[PDB]
């Protein structure tokens, strides 16, 4: 709750007054780096067709991955396009 | 003294009157939405100062569709931006529409819709966005938003 | 003292250079259009004050097509925003384009196209909107509009 | 003291983080792009003054698509607008996404994408655009641009 | 006419200095409630896939209905689409 | 070389001091009339569906044209479309494929 040289540890955020380092609620926000954000980066949420592969830690966003049967790719990270893997077609 | 405002959808971040009004915007201040000399109430920005206002909004229609059985599948994704002024009924300001692909092989749909225009508004006038197929909207904050700002 | 404008497609309110220049915009104050220190003249916005101008236009392509036999049906809907400065020919400022669905099962299409940007204009310059397939544009005052306002 | 900027793609005039980041925007002063109290560094607009900024960008996806064989032809054209503030990683501000027609009869595709919105930015913050399918982007200066302006 | 305490009756719109109340241009504009609009809202103009049940009057707005065989719906209010009636599908 | 009435001759543009006219850069930009433009207009670079029938010059943009077998007409100047192979049933190819027109059919007279 004290900024080591203006920054605050990962999982917290600076204050308006600039004094304390408040932490990011679980599965609602976070900071995976030493920051000075007046707010903690909101957490992503997976949607049907996506299976949560990893909790949104207070210092690591949630990781979502296509359901079984569908994959993503670097040019199509917006929707899960129907051997097959979670990042490649068969 | 700045009169502007940008409010996004709630629900969270993205992976790392006709229609149906949208009230689920975020009335607070965050790292992506603010309210300056204006305010949200029921999903309606409420005008404090009168003047010309550039008003925009983006609505993300996303869906992972399957050609259902006992129904047609053509979709009219439309976004309306009405205003309530000293007059009983809501009055449309703008509207933008899209139609889902007609192909029988359409596995899915991504249709972000953005629109905007200047309009004269007076104190206590209120504006809001309304949309068709609201169950198909993606309210991640970077995807769907609504805002307006004075000009002159 | 404000310098802005938004003029809409006349024709009525909704239910409750390349291409072809759109000249049917409104030129008078109304409940959905105005001109403050700018004026319309033959469908063109005439600049009075020099400066950076955010210019925008929305144009609604709405058609209830029928698959015609011995012909191609692919449509290119494009909106062009031109300017007329002290130089004989019209200079393109921006263009935004769409293509109708290629499904033989397409029954109709709705394609609102919006675009906007800032450009430095000098006094007396003139800007206008041009479009392909104008016989498909829906000029309802809410479907299609045109405006610009000073910035900086 | 005006604060604004419109910078367009370079490749020539037109006939008369997620996704790859676009870094080939004009910079210098010309007749279709300018920088005023802002500046460009590696395709990133850099903030000089803190305040509310309307930020927009149009990216034109244009391709003469051929229905491949040992591959899926469905394309997800998406445009992302990020910012670099005093934080290790890029922060998404807005995203707009369209999908190509699913019709095996599709011959080509034209999908111009525009999006704008107001965000608070601090001095030395950096905003940039990034898109998917960058090999489909048309970079003629009236087809794709990027800019922003102050507003409080 | 004139307004009663800042409002003009239906079929009219208030003047700019707020002193008078001017009429709605028949078949052109209207206004169905007391108001202080500067301009009678513009009548809706029916379209080629629609029919006029009723015309426009200075206080009532045109009434357009989807043609025989076609219909509209909350979610699809932009275009008439192919028991069936003008507001619901088979 | 010299501003004739605060106006410059084709191929050139004026300076911000309005004192000197300046030549457009060949294969880069141009201007096809007299003017007061602080910058010359950029050349069009032909895309992969086009052929440079004529190159950019200091007083004339480049003329790009659709490739053989493709056309661009009034309501489709953005992308070259393909010429129909044959005609709809019962017509007659009153015309053949060209850069600004598709083949042309009409019905059987005699
Ligand atoms: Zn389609």
């Amino acid at each position: 709750s004290s900024p080591s040289e203006g920054l605050c540890p990962p999982g917290h955020h600076i204050s308006e007054d600039g004094r304390d380092c408040i932490s990011c609620k679980y599965g609602q926000d976070y900071s995976t780096h030493w920051n000075d954000l007046l707010f903690c980066l909101r957490c992503t949420r997976c949607d049907s067709g996506e299976v949560e592969l990893s909790p949104c830690t207070t210092t690591r966003n949630t990781v979502c991955q296509c359901e079984e049967g569908t994959f993503r790719e670097e040019d199509s990270p917006e929707m899960c396009r129907k051997d097959c893997t979670p990042w490649s077609d068969i | 003294q700045r009169v502007a405002a940008h409010i996004t959808g709630t629900r969270g971040r993205s992976n790392t009157a006709l229609g149906r009004k949208i009230n689920s915007w975020e009335s607070s201040r965050s790292g992506h939405s603010f309210l300056s000399n204006l305010h949200l109430r029921n999903g309606e920005l409420v005008i404090h100062e009168k003047g010309f206002y550039y008003i925009y909004s983006q609505t993300y229609f996303r869906f992972q569709e399957e050609i259902k059985e006992n129904t047609k599948n053509d979709k009219q994704m439309v976004q309306y931006i009405y205003k309530y002024t000293s007059y009983p009924d809501p009055i449309l300001l703008m509207k933008s529409a899209r139609n889902s692909c007609w192909s029988k092989d359409a596995e899915y749909g991504l249709y972000s819709i953005y629109q905007g225009g200047i309009f004269e508004l007076k104190e206590n006038d209120r504006i809001f966005v309304s949309v068709t197929n609201e169950h198909l909207i993606d309210m991640d904050h970077e995807a769907s938003f609504f805002g307006a700002f004075l000009v002159g």
